């Protein structure tokens, strides 16, 4: 309608809808995602196979 | 050594075990065993990997 | 003991012998791949002396 923003939840397990508010404020939302660290690689390998 | 043949030594007359081995490569009976490995012996992560020194 | 056998290349895929052994190194990156296979390091995690193979 011009109003609401729609996702679809591609995994929902039954069927269902859940309505939200979000303000246009980042601390008027209910929930807070707050990524601090994302998504660090790590490498090595093992001495005693050399297997990475 | 790899056995091709039940009982190796069988039929080798031979009383030095070292010749006897000789002739078990000659007639067959037995295989020298030296080979690559099938990839997987190394990926197990369980393994030995023979040393070189000097 | 004494062994005769055939080593014989005619060209392009024309090649015969006993025994091929034929090395795979096609995905490996080398520095002059006339080398064939190549060498890892590690170095250990507790002793800190290299490891190599």
């Amino acid at each position: 309608g011009g109003k609401y923003r729609v996702y679809i939840d591609q995994y929902a397990k039954q069927d269902y809808f859940t309505v939200g508010y979000k303000g246009p404020n980042e601390m008027d939302a209910g929930i807070y995602y707050a990524p601090y660290v994302a998504l660090t690689p790590l490498r090595g390998s093992d001495p005693k196979n050399f297997q990475p | 050594y790899k056995v091709l043949e039940d009982t190796p030594f069988a039929t080798i007359e031979e009383s030095d075990l070292e010749l006897a081995l000789q002739i078990a490569i000659v007639l067959l009976k037995v295989r020298l065993f030296s080979d690559a490995a099938s990839t997987s012996k190394f990926e197990s992560s369980d393994s030995e990997i023979a040393d070189a020194r000097f | 003991y004494v062994i005769v056998g055939v080593v014989e290349n005619i060209g392009e895929k024309e090649i015969v012998g006993s025994i091929f052994y034929a090395p795979y190194t096609e995905g490996l990156d080398l520095d002059d791949p006339e080398h064939v296979g190549a060498f890892k390091v590690v170095v250990d995690p507790e002793s800190l002396q290299p490891s190599i193979g």
